[PDB]
């Protein structure tokens, strides 16, 4: 199993942007998405929990939502440092395995 | 704060075996499950395995039956024995710890979270 | 006779067993006690008023103001666990015993030595300590419990926990009556709310003195004083804990479909649609029967307005609660209210080779789950239409009074005719063993400080003093401080506490948890190379027991 | 009789204390044994040589 994601997304400095992920009843419809950010060559760092909360030190810009078999991540006040690859994550209740999305690259203009 | 470290990644011939190691500090290693996640150069992520406190283990089908994961609760260390490696296993491997304390067979290995370590690189070729 | 001894030092613990699985635990403790002469012989009425600290808005919790009488007497208190049992004996009691009773208590003062100091004042400093064979140690056993009861454990001012280290007694004081008001504030309130101290109302004034209330025994360097055995009347203490919460009381539901292979995901299934289940519930306006909604005999544990501060004539105090959080055993950061925190020093556990005034602390996470997890509670409108809408459920995340960090659970109480709760576990070594029952018409069900509480009366306190060793220039008409010869007394103390305990029995296929030495805790029970010792806290209710 | 039971099942491990710190340990152990008839009603003298 796998979660679908868009290949890439673009946004201008200071504007808002959105990213989406899709799954199924047994991965997203039961356990919400957790969004990760990966800088070039670095280990990824989480942005938003399925709980809807953010870890300590994560800017308020990011926020996440969930609806049925899909989830969505948004950035408010897009900044140059936000240019990175992003991934959705969930848990396939049937296979009992963590399922990671296909990844998305965000471009800051 | 939670800190994880990894070692053991190296270039190795196809087949054979290789053994990774990840070490932890700052949190109660016993109460939390530990997971490995891997990513090929420029490719997406893929969960490898997880091991709850009781010695119960979980694996993805891509490795299920090939790799064997374990823990040493007395040293906050987890090991991943990667037998029967093939070229497709070439990837970077990271060590993670779930957010929510958990133990036993019925325990989900990884739900959401982990202070992922710096990771170790692995290549299979000859 | 000056040259004759009057007692024997004995710090042994004996386990004489009996029929029917009972053991008589006689714990003998001896100590060398060191007592100086009191700073003054006069009973002082003193007032503490930390106006500077409490004037800062939002620090009301830091209030310390009070009134006390400072007496010239020192109190010998052996009402702590470490005074009596060493780590090994505690291991034995907690691992092999199920219940523990209190039987008797004795103590005596023997081998009294009184010495006087002379300083030469010569340019190279030097001094001499000389014996005073006719000097006396004043001893007063308050057998009638006439003086206010002042258990030293609450302040970590009890006798020491090592036989080979001498110990001091504690300067004795007791509370006067003060009327004090303090309106709480926050960092943001304007000006300064009232922080006033009013004084004493004449109808609550009680000035006690040892001299006018208790016989005083004048022990010279060859005398002895023995209190006499006291016998207790307390209820039994349990060395086993309860895990069953309300969700674990009674018969589970029959699982009409069961797993067929081992696997983390191979759960079971009750197998019947919820609105179609047979059972009994108190919720008369629904047909859903669920583990959260199925009838249970009663309530295990209760919720309280935790961190409530309540004001009375003497100022704010924290509303005490019986038990703490549930599941906090896995995370120290969630100790929260209920579970006690002990601060203590080198007489009572702290690594004896540590410099500074910082005390070792631990919070005692209990083993019994008569607790609560406030983040999971919810109040929902009576209609119980599900899933619940925003307006029909009050969640632990919702505001109270508009304060974003005060939720309904902070002002919530669920104590009723159905609450089943347990007594507090003993805390080794800084815990208290026994306490006196309040002299109120209606009495509390338990004390949060000590496991054993006393029905009729129990042991009298022991007060010590050095007699006035006057110089030849005494003049009772003088207004100045009375000129005394510097004198101090070293007397041996021996006590005997007799317990009655029952030997546990294996009730289950599986082993239970026990206190055990391991490669981690190893160096907590042996002296350091330079000879320093420590006593780490130990659990007392490891073995589980069936609540229902 | 054919229709009457001739014994009672029992596992219980009973601890009974005496004076002077001794304890009696009575260990009851009860099983159900299953016994097929032997392969041959004769004794056999056999050699194994690997």
């Amino acid at each position: 199993s796998v979660l679908t994601q868009p290949t890439s997304v673009s946004g201008s400095l200071g504007q808002r942007v959105t990213i989406s992920c899709s799954g199924s009843t047994n991965n997203i419809g039961i356990v919400g998405a957790s969004w990760y950010q990966q800088l070039p060559g670095k280990a990824p760092k989480l942005l938003v929990y399925s709980d809807g909360n953010r870890p300590s030190g994560v800017p308020d810009r990011f926020s996440g939502s969930n609806s049925g078999n899909s989830a969505t991540l948004t950035i408010t006040g897009l900044q140059a440092e936000d240019e990175a690859d992003y991934y959705c994550q969930s848990f396939d209740t049937t296979l009992g395995a963590a399922v990671f999305g296909g990844g998305t690259h965000l471009t800051v203009l | 704060e939670v800190q994880l470290v990894e070692s053991g990644g190296d270039l190795v011939k196809p087949a054979g075996s290789l053994r990774l190691s990840c070490v932890a500090s700052g949190f109660t290693f016993s109460s939390y499950g530990m997971n490995w996640v891997r990513q090929a150069p420029g490719k997406g992520l893929q969960w490898v395995a997880g091991v709850n406190s009781g010695g119960f283990t979980g694996y993805a089908d891509a490795v299920k039956g090939r790799f064997t994961i374990s823990r040493d609760n007395a040293k906050n260390t987890v090991y991943l024995q990667m037998n029967s490696l093939t070229a497709e296993d070439t990837a970077v491997y990271y060590c993670a710890k779930d957010r929510y304390y958990c133990t036993g067979d019925y325990c989900f290995n990884l739900i959401a979270f982990g202070y992922w370590g710096q990771g170790t690189l692995v290549t299979v070729s000859s | 006779g000056v040259g004759i001894s009057t007692g024997t030092f004995n710090n042994q613990t004996e386990f004489k067993f009996l029929e029917n699985g009972w053991v008589y635990i006689t714990a003998n403790s001896s100590r060398l006690v060191h007592l100086n002469m009191p700073e003054s012989e006069n009973y002082r009425r003193v007032v503490v008023n930390n106006l500077d600290k409490t004037a800062v808005n939002g620090n009301m919790a830091l209030d310390d103001t009070h009134a006390e009488i400072v007496t010239p007497w020192s109190l010998v208190d052996a009402n702590a666990w470490g005074v009596w049992f060493n780590p090994g004996d505690w291991q034995l009691i907690v691992n092999t015993m199920s219940e523990l009773h209190l039987v008797s208590f004795e103590q005596e003062i023997f081998n009294v030595v009184l010495k006087t100091v002379s300083e030469s004042a010569t340019q190279p400093p030097t001094k001499v300590y000389n014996n005073d064979l006719t000097a006396s140690l004043m001893v007063a056993l308050d057998s009638n419990n006439t003086m206010p009861f002042t258990p030293a454990a609450m302040r970590s001012e009890t006798l020491g926990f090592y036989p080979w280290k001498p110990t001091i007694p504690t300067p004795w004081r007791y509370y006067f009556q003060w009327d004090r008001t303090l309106i709480p504030s926050h960092t943001g309130t304007s000006g300064t709310p009232t922080n006033i101290y009013h004084g004493t109302d004449p109808d609550d004034v009680q000035f006690y003195t040892i001299e006018n209330s208790v016989p005083v025994h004048l022990l010279r360097t060859g005398d002895e004083f023995a209190t006499g055995t006291f016998f207790f009347d307390c209820k039994p203490c349990r060395l086993t804990h309860t895990w069953q919460t309300n969700r674990a009381l009674g018969l589970p539901p029959f699982l009409n479909s069961l797993p067929q292979s081992e696997g983390g995901t191979n759960f079971g299934y009750i197998g019947v649609q919820q609105d179609k289940r047979r059972g009994v519930t108190q919720m008369g306006n629904t047909n859903y029967i669920t583990e959260a909604t199925i009838m249970r005999p009663a309530e295990v544990g209760y919720s309280a307005p935790y961190y409530s501060f309540e004001a009375s004539t003497q100022g704010p105090f924290k509303t005490p609660i019986a038990a703490g959080r549930g599941g906090a055993q896995t995370d120290e950061n969630q100790a929260a209210d209920g579970d006690p925190r002990y601060a203590f020093g080198r007489q009572h556990g702290q690594k004896t080779t540590t410099t500074g005034e910082t005390p070792e602390r631990f919070t005692y996470i209990a083993h019994q789950d008569t607790g609560r997890y406030p983040e999971g509670d919810w109040i929902q409108n009576i209609n119980f239409n599900l899933p619940v809408t925003d307006d029909n459920v009050l969640l632990p995340t919702d505001p109270i009074g508009g304060k974003t960090g005060i939720n309904y659970t902070n002002i919530f109480n669920t104590y009723g005719p159905l609450t089943a709760l347990n007594n507090v576990p003993p805390v080794y070594p800084n815990g208290q063993i026994w306490d006196k029952e309040f002299d109120t018409d209606l009495k509390p069900r338990l004390h949060v400080n000590a496991p054993f509480v006393c029905q009729n009366n129990c042991p009298g306190q022991l007060f010590v003093k050095v007699a006035p060793n006057l110089t030849n220039q005494y003049d009772p008409d003088a207004s100045a401080n009375m000129s005394r010869i510097v004198t101090y007394s070293d007397f041996w103390w021996k006590g005997k506490l007799v317990f009655k305990a029952k030997l546990r029995a294996s009730h289950t296929w599986n082993p239970i948890q026990q206190m055990s030495i391991n490669v981690d805790n190893q160096f907590n029970y042996v002296p350091s190379n330079i000879g320093g010792m420590k006593i780490v806290y130990e659990k007392s209710q490891l073995a589980p027991r069936k609540l229902y």
